[PDB]
């Protein structure tokens, strides 16, 4: 996953240097329990940095069972656009390892990966290496960070 | 999540357009708490929003049924 | 571990010792002389220790030194001389100190290693050398709703006395430091169960007319979230009366060097203490409104202050853990943990530069005793385990390795149903207390600040220390030390059962990491909800709850609670914060920025604290942390 | 062998432990000179004494063991049975005054406390009415909850054997023993126990020290809870 | 006062043998062997006293008969089994009796000749063997006035 936290410092980033002069509108997406058919959007629980009436936050679910998406998803995405506001932020919930359907109707699409993932060459197999914008790494309160760092570097380097 | 500022409460709930509020309040001194929910929701036309509460024993029957008459549907009793 | 095995490795060699000695006196009287017994001897003596050696050698002396009525010691310029010996009512002669009355070495010298005499290292049995007299220094605790009212009551029971100690609760508001205003919301439960306090302008005419410049005099207010903020309140305040006086005293204003010296005078002078604490509540309720290494390091860089600024009298640390027994902890968790948290806090100065040696001895715990057998003894592992722990590995001062105690009677407890046998049983608790030298007693209600307000009651609650501590015979003697198996036995056994926990802990991935994680929260809900159950299943049977239930049933008449307040005060109070803010709307916003400079740039915080709670809103203040990221987020 | 009401006119401890087992060896010695075999009454002797406020108490019933059952090995060989003594222990109501008796609720739990802890073969917790003239009440469930709740959840009460950590046990045992055994001396000096209960020498001890003890109590040199100070300003109606 | 005497001399007597043991002990690992002490510590046996002897012989016994959980006795023609272990809610485990950890024989032969465990010899501590379990003998004391009324309350009370 990797929402929220990285988006609260961003959010927090972009308040305190420009001052609020900016309009955010957020919106998330969701999972849903193929089971019992229910969901829980439980990623507002986390940053408070929504209160403020210029930025907007909004959930939804992924009401699928093959995709990670609604059927709208490009459509309520420009609907976010027509609003004249500033900046739109669109979270991607979670699949196993070959999505990449955000892309196609994303212009910039930063990319986060776990630290608890060790593999040591399995980030050659993962699929998402050259289609993002920015690599992400959560978590360094365990070791072999710069190990992992440098590894990434030169992947990201040979790709 | 729990102690959420009341303001933000609704706020968010008008950015979210939903359903239903639920609240859980056992600390007591709910009466000013859900009357301001009330008049704040109804200051803005989200009358479309269902209340329920649950907060133990301490609302006596004809307190917590005055509040609902006030309008909100229910609160859930413990026993 | 190793100290206990350098113990019995020297324990071995002092047998061995006394052995040849003797062995050697013994055959003298043959005549037969094989000198190889004394190289042995010798040898055995180079082996050993020095510093135990000379205590081993100081023991004839320690026994000529109890031997008389008075104990005299001249040290520095002054002769410390007070009497040893009491009189019963028959006749007999009670010492309040006993001493050994073996003759073998080995014995003496483990015993002198486990369990000195107190006034000693390493203080198992005491801080102080001797007992205080009586005169107990209870502080009376009275606070609740505006400033008038309470200063009001503070003079009201002041009056006529000389020792004066005041405690503060304050309110809910303040404690989560919002700022009131228009929502009947927040303006609903305020005031209630506290005082309620909003700009240095209050806080100062809450503390009116009283001299905090009175060496003989304490203040002690609880409250742990705004813990730095008001703090500055209260040193500017301990600055603003003071300086008031001489502007009576001399009608000009002062110059900025003689402002200074007296600046630097009172706050070298005055005196105080917070209850503040992080860690408890943030295990507790996560009610916490900042991170909680956010508030960590605001309270380290506090200390860099006032260890720059050198106080040496006044503390603002608080190691207790009296909510974690409140929840229903088990003692060994409790103790556990507590020393944990200490020793994370020790770790965390030593951190940000700052020296051992100018902290130490202002460090202090509060905890509870309960109904199981390990409180009998929980006191003097405490003694302990934080002793040797300042020893080696640190060397701090001797007067920083000692360590100080609060212990507070348990109310979880003392349930309401059958509350009178609540008191009776609470002097079991008390006497245990006692026994462990005790280094501050209290007997509260269970409220801990009067959340209704009592009655005859508290004479009660007082009645009942002085009993023992005056009257009670036995209460005479200090050191049970020889003659009562159980003590030394399970102070092995708990101190042993305490090191395993701490291994545990540690080898759940640090103290931070399990406060991530919440290992301590889940087991402390596993542990309440197998107390309970053992409760309600009564496979630990409990006096007076399960058991022995009047026929004539429990109607508990009674009332629940008399703390209002006028809502003409609130809006009066409403206006006075109006009036402050709208006094000085083009100056906060100054300090605000250099708030923000300062706690983006890695700076003193509380030195920008200093000079905004001049001129800046409580909740303002609060406002601004948040923009800073200070909040507390929802990290379950 | 009782001696409860010599402690309630208000004896010392150590006389009052040396009076009793006095009385005890004489009956013993005027059993004996009938010509009647030991081994057939000793088992059967009996004690009734109280533990009071002072601290002696709270090692009081060790002597008592240990002064009969010597004397019971050497001195005549009787079988191990016999040897062996027992003992009766009650609540002490002179600590106990009128004036505030809600303290005493609170304050007989000391009394209760030692006894338990020196391995008592019985316990009585009283009220002042030992045959209640006015007909006790509610408050005997006090009375006996408080024995309950020592003795079946008090965690500490599984001990039974306080011999290494507290000196003071063992330091008071040899004192109290020596005091013990010099008033023995000074009573057979008075010319047998017999003769004594003739001259009246422990009516006038038991006089001289009483009235000590008062003059002490009404001086307020010697503290007493409760009373010689702390007394409510709200008066004591106490009805 | 002469079973206090008796008590001090052979106390320091059986320091005195432990002592000849112990140094013969030490003596036997330097290679040089005179037999003096030896004979020092037959002189000091003979002199020792008997009972008491066999009393302190008794010590490894008196260890082992309370290491485990219970104690079993056998007398007359049966035996008696009783538990000795208590359970906190720590899981704290608890002795009912406890034994002094003394190793030198002088303190060890005074604690058996002054406080013993309770039911032995001299009962110093106690009188029973271990304490008599719960569910006291409560009386009910009771009588005023007529003996038809005490027969009445008696008849009322042990119902
Ligand atoms: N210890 C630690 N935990 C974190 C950190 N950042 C986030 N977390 C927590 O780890 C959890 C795992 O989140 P994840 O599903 O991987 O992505 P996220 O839900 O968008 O944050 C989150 O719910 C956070 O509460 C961090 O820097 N350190």
């Amino acid at each position: 996953a990797g929402k929220s936290s990285l988006t609260d410092e961003l959010i927090r980033r972009f308040r305190l240097d420009q001052d609020d002069a900016l309009s955010i509108a957020v919106i998330s997406i969701d999972p849903s329990r193929r089971k019992s058919g229910g969901a829980l959007l439980g990623d507002r629980i986390r940053m408070n940095a929504i209160n403020h009436p210029n930025i907007f936050m909004r959930s939804l679910a992924t009401r699928e069972a093959g995709s990670e998406i609604s059927q709208a998803l490009p459509d309520v995405i420009a609907a976010c656009k027509a609003a004249r506001f500033d900046l739109v932020i669109v979270e991607t919930s979670g699949i196993g390892q070959g999505d990449a359907a955000i892309v196609p109707h994303v212009d910039l699409s930063l990319y986060v990966m776990t630290p608890e993932f060790g593999a040591a060459s399995a980030l050659e197999k993962i699929d998402m290496l050259d289609f993002a914008d920015f690599v992400a790494i959560n978590k360094f309160d365990r070791k072999g960070a710069q190990d992992a760092w440098r590894d990434v570097a030169k992947q990201v380097q040979r790709n | 999540g729990h102690n959420r500022s009341v303001q933000e409460v609704v706020t968010a709930a008008l950015q979210e357009d939903v359903q239903g509020i639920a609240i859980s309040s056992y600390q007591g001194g709910h009466v000013e708490y859900f009357k301001y929910m009330i008049d704040l929701l109804r200051e803005h036309g989200g009358e479309h929003i269902q209340v329920f509460g649950g907060g133990g024993g301490v609302i006596v029957p004809d307190e917590i049924r005055e509040l609902q008459a006030y309008g909100v549907a229910r609160i859930y009793s413990p026993e | 571990r190793a100290y206990h095995r350098r113990v019995v490795a020297q324990s071995k060699l002092a047998r061995e010792r006394q052995q040849l000695r003797a062995a050697h006196d013994m055959l003298q009287g043959a005549g037969h002389e094989s000198a190889a017994l004394e190289t042995l001897a010798s040898e055995r003596d180079v082996s050993l220790g020095a510093v135990e050696r000379k205590l081993l050698a100081m023991w004839p002396q320690m026994q000529q030194a109890y031997s008389g009525d008075e104990y005299v010691v001249k040290i520095r310029d002054k002769e410390i001389r007070t009497g040893l010996i009491s009189t019963t009512l028959s006749g007999t002669k009670i010492r309040k100190v006993v001493l050994p009355r073996f003759e073998d070495e080995g014995e003496i010298l483990k015993w002198l290693m486990r369990e000195n005499v107190p006034g000693s290292f390493p203080y198992t049995a005491g801080v102080f050398a001797f007992k205080r007299e009586g005169e107990d220094p209870t502080r009376m605790f009275a606070g609740e709703g505006d400033a008038f009212r309470t200063n009001r009551r503070f003079k009201l029971v002041s009056e006529g006395m000389e020792a004066k100690r005041l405690s503060t609760a304050f309110d809910s508001v303040t404690l989560y430091g919002e700022d009131p205003h228009e929502r009947p919301d927040i303006y609903g439960k305020v005031g209630n169960s506290g005082v309620s306090i909003a700009t240095l302008e209050d806080m100062k005419v809450l503390y009116d007319g009283f001299d905090l410049t009175n060496p003989s005099t304490s203040v002690s207010m609880t409250i742990n979230g705004p813990a730095p903020t008001i703090l500055a309140m209260f040193m500017n305040t301990a600055i603003d009366q003071q300086i008031d006086r001489f502007r009576a005293d001399n009608g000009r204003d002062p110059t900025a060097d003689e402002e200074a010296k007296i600046r630097a005078w009172v706050l070298q002078n005055v005196r105080g203490t917070v209850q503040a604490d992080i860690l408890k509540e943030d295990q507790g309720q996560n009610t916490c409104i900042f991170s909680t290494e956010f508030s960590l390091k605001v309270m380290g860089d506090i200390q860099e202050y006032f260890v720059h600024h050198q106080v040496r009298n006044f503390y603002s640390v608080s190691i207790s853990g009296y909510h974690i027994a409140e929840a229903g902890a088990n003692p060994i968790s409790q103790l556990a943990f507590t020393l944990a948290n200490g020793f994370t806090y020790v770790e965390a100065y030593l951190a940000r530069g700052m020296h051992i040696d100018d902290f130490a001895p202002n460090l202090s715990f509060f905890f509870s005793n309960g109904m199981d057998p390990e409180y009998s003894v929980l006191g003097r592992v405490a003694r302990r385990i934080w002793a040797v722990t300042m020893r080696d590995k640190y060397g701090a001062n001797d007067r920083s390795q000692k360590l100080k105690y609060h212990i507070q009677t348990s109310g979880r407890s003392l349930h309401a149903q059958e509350i009178d046998f609540n008191d009776i049983r609470t002097t079991l608790q008390a006497l245990i207390a006692i026994y462990d030298n005790c280094n501050s007693l209290h007997t509260n209600a269970y409220d801990e600040a009067i959340t209704t307000p009592t009655a005859e009651s508290v004479r009660r609650a007082l009645a009942i220390q002085l009993i023992i501590n005056r009257e009670w015979g036995v209460a005479k003697c200090e050191n049970p030390n020889q003659g009562s198996f159980l003590i030394e036995e399970l102070t092995d056994l708990v101190e042993e059962a305490v090191l395993q926990e701490f291994e545990r802990i540690a080898e759940r991935g640090g103290v931070l990491g399990a406060m991530e994680t919440g290992y301590q929260r889940g087991k402390i809900q596993e542990e309440s909800l197998y107390y309970e159950q053992l409760k309600h299943d009564g496979t630990l049977p409990i006096i007076g709850v399960n058991t022995f239930r009047n026929p004539n049933g429990d109607p508990t008449p009674q009332t629940l609670e008399l703390a209002r307040s006028s809502e003409d005060e609130k809006q009066s109070q409403l206006h006075r914060l109006t009036e402050f803010h709208g006094a000085h709307q083009a100056d906060a916003e100054a300090m605000l920025a250099r708030l923000r400079q300062a706690v983006i740039d890695n700076r003193n915080v509380f030195a920008v604290l200093m000079d905004a709670v001049r001129v800046c809103s409580l909740g303002q203040i609060t406002h601004a942390l948040f923009e800073v990221g200070g909040q507390y987020r929802r990290n379950m």
